């Protein structure tokens, strides 16, 4: 999980993704790929072999041909990199990558996370807060805020 | 890791598909202090010089997969990374001409004097293979000591491995240096290495080149503090190119070399740069690989030299090449792997003793502290002849020391020995700067031949009596020419000596 | 000075201590030292250059305090990679390492500016001269000649009096001026510093020179920088004056910082954990020293000898680069001798007998012989005691303890340490000493008398009482 | 091995050896030399001149210049023919040049390897090399494997 | 015993670690290994430490057990 290593790879991604404008498409490619990577019986086999060509070919081969030429030459980069083993991490990055542009999500307050796409901190946020009306759900909230205020409280008891 | 481009990844993103473009000149990704990771100039020649922004060319030894980088002597800071490379087609070569004897130059042969004149022919790479076996002729050619014990202590044929070994601050840059003078009017051609030296040394040196006004019979290059090690790393190899133009010119030469180690660990700093594991003290495993290269160079060719460059406009004759090692020791530690590998390497050995230096004795060296396998082949039937007692006196005086401790244990037989040894001891003397007559060598024989010891018995009067002696020469000095000329031992000639002993009676 | 407008920024990439890990535009590019600004919450700060790292991210350096910084921070830049105002007005008030007037006086100083980089004369460019200087130095002025422009070396770690022996350096230096010169000190103690300031005031000599003085506890980045302060500092003068003199401090610290940062650079140390280029750095610094045909300069220099390991490669580059130098004996010190220098050790390349005539060269040689001897038998005694002393030897030994004991004399300014004053000395009088001692001329002479003593006349007055 | 020193004129000894090889026996014997001072070869040439040892003259090349690996490597070369004549069962002798010059060799080997410097970068094969030599030489049922000393020594004690 | 002056000099019983340290060339490889002969009666079997030294050692050794007799023990 170097994953920081992602960037030069990961970075050119968005750019190619930007340039190639695939991100719908490229996004597809990534979905497909992480899928491919996931394959465990394959995985045992996956570090098996020395010849990079062999893997580009075989991997690309059973793949179901979701591949792109830019992603062929480039996949050839990751294998030539030999680093390719860990690739799926980038999708996470890619997510943020995709996310980066214009996105937003949410952290559950005490219940469940809206992940609302709201780009104004504490504003678009506030918009969601007010937007409750989702005010209904408990979902452990009370134990949480009462226990957390209670936590600041006993914290002061200690302070007392 | 090395990949690192990411932006060219964008390039390579699809360009992994298509490349097939070999520049002579690739961009130099990033640099440290003259050395740069770089990519391009797809074709490789190992150790190829590589032109740069500005005249400079550089080189890298390490074949480095998928990218490589290199450094160059020069301003390293001006440059900017990723510049299109400047390919240099030639591996480095150095100008080769026989006309520099009066002028010295930067590592480039750039005259630091700025003589402005250029007498040299073409240019030629610094390092090259040595001559075949048996292509060498053994050479009896003597040499002029000027320290009596230099020749008397040791003979010198042309071509031998020198030693100088001795402590820092011992005098041994001018104990080392002071040596160079005796050469003088010799007429053989020579150069002196300089490792990193302080300039004032250079200047005053030049003044000495007024002292010996000569200064032009032979030239020497220089190394200074600003200098790039690469300059040094080749600098011995650099001079190698030239003296090869004398031996290769059929000429016979000696070239001083000293203070290498400075260069050496500098080459370690290369290894740090090389990010490559060194040996102890960060010493390159190379070591005797380098020393192999440079040290390997010196020779006295045989009429195999009849095969010449012109091979031959004959001149079917044998060339010979000598040179000067100087070593230095902190605390006088023999463990020095440098002195180890080197010590092993040396053909003959020279040690200076900070005792006699500490004695302030004119010489600091110790009998048997310094030895040479070459031996007395160079020593002349007279010179060879008369020279024996040294060792014993050495021993003796040395051995004499033994009872000195037990005070007053000994009788006159001893006292005659010991006295004689004090006497010889005295007999050793030398100026800080003096030329040597070597007819003066004949002088010594008296103490052997002439009783001469009882005479001028007085310490002061012995000493002075040396001078007075020297003077008396003017009274008669016809045969010395012949003597100086003859260079041979004639029993009949010994008469002239016997009678000279009268002039001793004559001169006080 | 001039804006220096905009320029956007590197963002702070990674927090490695004082090491500057941050990333700027692709086009954004420095020199191996170049001008970058950034405001801390408090203030503009600057990190000197990086060597070369990619991604608009390179490393960098600082004289400031690293803590309390937020990552990703934007960073400004100045055009002039280095700009050092060069005035002659400077002699009034000291300045920061920034050159910020260290005196309370604000100083307009001068517009002419300088930068760290500086370069050496041509082969022919400098002048070489034998003019020399002689003073109240009991020996060394006597024991050794001092040519004009000469850079005197100081040997040793401190505690040697290196500040107090250094204080002697002040004295003799202080003793004779007959010109304009300036020295400073850095990574150094204040009690001294403020004292030299108050006494400088009292002296009121500051007109002749001012010197920024660096502090011991100072941050390294400055410490590193200080040399450039030296070189540029000279540059004006050398241009300005043909002649100069100075003194140098804590160059041990120089090495010290330098090594200290080396691996911080992600470099492997030179041996004994030295820094790999450290010698290169040295040939740099000593190389910075010069005296030219157009102008020459003198200064004397000190680096703490680490621990009296002479093998110290630091000490190697010392003698190597050494110009002039001196040595001190912690036995001789330990001998309680006030002067406490390693006489047997120290040596003058300039010393020439021809220059010195024979009498100097000779006599000195002789004493040297004695030293050789007393050193020489010193063993035999220690073993055997003296019971067996050969008459002659025994005599010499007398001359020996006497001669050592003999070297010592009082110093006028010295009354501080020991209430006792002293006096300047006259060479000829010394020459006399050479003979009479050589004579052992005074046979009854008191041993105790000779120590820290006045002339053979004075010691003769002692001799009267003492 | 022969404890020996310069100036001894030990060559005289060597000659006596060969003369006893053809005289005392059929030697069918050759000398080995490597890494050495240039001089003796001429002398040896001279000696090979002086001697009829030109009959029978194999010249083992003797230079140090080679790669420390190249240099060190010479053994099996030295071996294989004595392997012929001793394997011919014929009495066979060969001269050996350097002992702990070869020590320096095997070290320079292991170091060159980038194989981890052993204690003081000790050479790995010192036993495998040394006893490889041992493995070479014996009175062999076919023929004795007879060979001359090598003296080179690290400080020569 | 196997060695008078050592026997007298030191006693020996079964199971006890014994140490030895000594110069090569004498007698070292030889040592007292002949004290195996001291076994004679050989009430307790034993095995010689074998080290890679010498086929010759192996050989004269073989010859030596022979000389003594017998190794079948
Ligand atoms: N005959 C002599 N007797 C004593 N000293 C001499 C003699 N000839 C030359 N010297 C001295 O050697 C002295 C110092 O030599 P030098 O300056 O080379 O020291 P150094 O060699 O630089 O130190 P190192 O010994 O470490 O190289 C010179 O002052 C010179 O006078
Ligand atoms: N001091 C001694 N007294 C009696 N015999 C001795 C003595 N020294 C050596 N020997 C003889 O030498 C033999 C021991 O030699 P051996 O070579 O085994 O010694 P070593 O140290 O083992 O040699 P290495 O260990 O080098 O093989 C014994 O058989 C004995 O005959
Ligand atoms: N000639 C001298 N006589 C007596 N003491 C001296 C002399 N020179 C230096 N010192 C002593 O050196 C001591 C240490 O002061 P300082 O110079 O800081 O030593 P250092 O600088 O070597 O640490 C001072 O207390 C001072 O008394």
């Amino acid at each position: 999980e170097f994953i920081t290593v992602a960037r030069p790879y990961a970075k050119a991604a968005f750019d190619f993704a930007v340039e190639h404008q695939s991100v719908e498409r490229w996004q597809d490619m990534l979905a497909f790929a992480a899928e491919v990577t996931k394959n465990e019986q394959m995985a045992e086999l996956l570090s098996g072999a020395l010849a990079p060509e062999t893997l580009a070919e075989s991997f690309i081969a059973v793949a179901g041909e979701q591949l792109d030429e830019n992603g062929q030459n480039l996949i050839r980069v990751m294998a030539e990199n030999g680093r390719l083993n860990a690739l799926p991490d980038v999708l996470e990055q890619f997510i943020h990558l995709r996310a980066v542009s214009e996105a937003t999500a949410e952290v559950d307050v005490i219940s469940a996370a809206a992940l609302s796409e709201q780009q104004l901190a504490k504003i678009s946020a506030a918009m969601e807060k007010r937007l409750s009306r989702k005010v209904k759900l408990n979902a452990k909230i009370d134990k949480s805020v009462m226990a957390g205020v209670i936590i600041r409280a006993g914290d002061m008891v200690i302070d007392g | 890791n090395s990949t690192e481009i990411s932006e060219l990844i964008k390039q390579r993103i699809a360009q992994f598909n298509v490349v097939s473009e070999a520049h002579n000149e690739g961009t130099i990704v990033s640099v440290s202090d003259g050395v740069i990771r770089i990519h391009g100039l797809a074709d490789a020649m190992q150790g190829e010089m590589i032109s740069l922004p500005g005249n400079r060319y550089a080189i890298a030894l390490n074949l480095e997969r998928d990218s490589v980088g290199a450094v160059v002597m020069g301003p390293y800071a001006d440059l900017a990374e990723g510049m299109k490379v400047k390919a240099t087609g030639r591996i480095l070569e150095v100008p080769v001409g026989r006309g520099l004897l009066g002028r010295v130059v930067n590592t480039l042969g750039a005259p630091i004097d700025g003589k402005g004149p250029l007498d040299h022919d073409g240019f030629s790479a610094v390092e090259a293979i040595a001559p075949g076996v048996i292509e060498r002729q053994s050479v009896d050619q003597p040499v002029q000591t000027g320290y009596k014990a230099v020749d008397s202590m040791i003979p010198i044929g042309r071509g031998q491995r020198e030693l100088i070994i001795g402590d820092r601050q011992t005098g041994k840059t001018a104990l080392a240096i002071d040596a160079i003078i005796n050469q003088r009017d010799s007429g053989i051609k020579a150069i002196y290495v300089a490792i990193g030296q302080k300039a004032s040394t250079i200047s005053n040196v030049v003044r000495k080149l007024e002292e010996h006004g000569a200064l032009a019979n032979t030239i020497v290059v220089v190394a200074t503090a600003s200098e790039s090690a690469a300059l040094q790393y080749l600098a011995p190899y650099a001079g190698a190119a030239m003296g090869e133009y004398f031996r290769d010119r059929g000429e016979d030469a000696l070239i001083i070399y000293d203070d290498l180690s400075k260069q050496a660990v500098a080459y370690r700093q290369i290894s740090l740069l090389l990010r490559r594991p060194p040996g102890r003290e960060a010493f390159p495993g190379d070591v005797f690989y380098l020393h192999s290269r440079l040290l390997e160079r010196a020779a006295r060719v045989n009429a195999e030299y009849v095969e010449a460059f012109t091979k031959g406009e004959v001149k079917g004759k044998t060339g010979s090449l000598t040179a000067l090692p100087i070593i230095e020791t902190q605390a006088g530690d023999v463990s020095a792997f440098v002195p180890t590998n080197v010590i092993s390497i040396t053909d003959g050995q020279i040690f200076l003793e900070t005792n006699l230096f500490n004695a302030g004795i004119r010489p600091a060296v110790n009998p048997g502290i310094s030895v040479s396998r070459v031996g007395g082949a160079a020593q002349t039937k007279i010179m060879k002849k008369l020279s024996g007692g040294i060792r014993t006196a050495l021993a003796q005086y040395r051995e004499l020391a033994a009872f000195s401790q037990f005070a007053s244990d000994l009788d006159d037989a001893t006292r005659n020995q010991l006295d004689h040894g004090q006497k010889v001891t005295e007999l050793l003397k030398q100026k800080q700067y003096a030329p040597m007559s070597v007819a003066q060598q004949s002088l010594v024989l008296f103490a052997a031949e002439r009783g001469y010891l009882a005479d001028v018995e007085l310490s002061k009067i012995g000493s002075f009596e040396a001078a007075l002696l020297a003077y008396v020469d003017r009274d008669h000095a016809p045969l010395m020419q012949e003597i100086n000329q003859t260079g041979g031992y004639n029993d009949e000639i010994e008469g002239k000596l016997k009678g000279i002993l009268d002039s001793f009676k004559a001169t006080q | 000075h001039h804006h220096h407008h905009g320029m956007a920024t590197g963002k702070i990439v990674q927090v490695i201590g004082a090491v500057v890990d941050v990333e700027f535009p692709q086009d954004a590019v420095p020199r191996v030292y170049d001008a970058l600004e950034v405001q801390n919450g408090n203030e503009r700060l600057v990190l000197e250059v990086q060597q070369q790292l990619g991604g608009g991210i390179v490393r960098t350096i600082a004289m400031g305090s690293s803590d309390g910084l937020r990552r990703g921070l934007d960073v400004k830049d100045l055009e002039h990679p280095i700009e050092v105002p060069v005035g002659k007005a400077t002699l009034g008030r000291i300045m920061n390492v920034l050159g910020e007037p260290v005196d309370m006086k604000g100083e307009i100083g001068e517009e002419e500016r300088w930068a760290i980089h500086r370069a050496a004369p041509s082969y022919e460019e400098l002048s070489n001269s034998q003019e020399l200087l002689e003073t109240g130095i009991k020996v060394i002025d006597l024991m050794a000649p001092f040519a004009k422009g000469g850079k005197v070396g100081l040997f040793g770690g401190a505690g040697v009096g290196k500040t107090v022996n250094m204080m002697e350096l002040i004295r003799n230096i202080a003793i004779e001026h007959s010109g304009y010169s300036v020295f400073a000190g850095v990574g150094e103690r204040t009690r001294e510093g403020n004292d030299f300031y108050h006494e400088m005031t009292d002296s009121n000599v500051i007109d002749k020179v001012s010197l920024v003085y660096g502090q011991m506890n100072e941050p390294p980045g400055n410490r590193l920088r200080v040399a450039l302060t030296g070189l540029t500092m000279a540059e004006k003068f050398r241009d300005e004056g043909r002649d100069v003199l100075l003194f140098v401090d804590n160059i041990y610290r120089y090495t010290l910082a330098g090594t200290e940062v080396s691996a911080l650079l992600g470099r492997m140390p030179s041996a004994v954990g030295y820094q790999p280029t450290l010698a290169e750095e040295m040939g740099v610094l000593q190389e910075r020293i010069t005296s030219t045909k157009t102008g020459s300069i003198t200064s004397v220099q000190a680096v703490y000898v680490p621990a009296d390991d002479l093998t110290d490669p630091s000490p190697a580059t010392t003698f190597a680069h050494l110009d002039a130098t001196v040595v001190l004996s912690r036995q001789i010190a330990s001998l309680g001798i006030y002067p406490a220098v390693d006489p047997l050790d120290s040596t003058s390349r300039q010393l020439d007998p021809l220059v010195v005539g024979q009498e100097h060269y000779d006599t000195a040689r002789g004493v040297q012989s004695i030293l050789q001897r007393y050193q020489e038998l010193k063993d035999i005694i220690a073993i055997l005691g003296m019971d067996e002393l050969s008459e002659e030897d025994k005599l010499v030994v007398a001359r020996a303890r006497k001669i050592q004991r003999f070297l010592s004399q009082p110093f006028f300014v010295a009354e501080v340490f020991t209430g006792s004053p002293g006096k300047y000395v006259s060479l000829k009088d010394t020459i006399r000493g050479f003979k009479g001692i050589m004579e052992g001329e005074y046979d009854h002479l008191p041993e105790q008398a000779f120590y820290m003593v006045g002339s053979i006349e004075e010691a003769v007055e002692k001799a009267k009482k003492l």
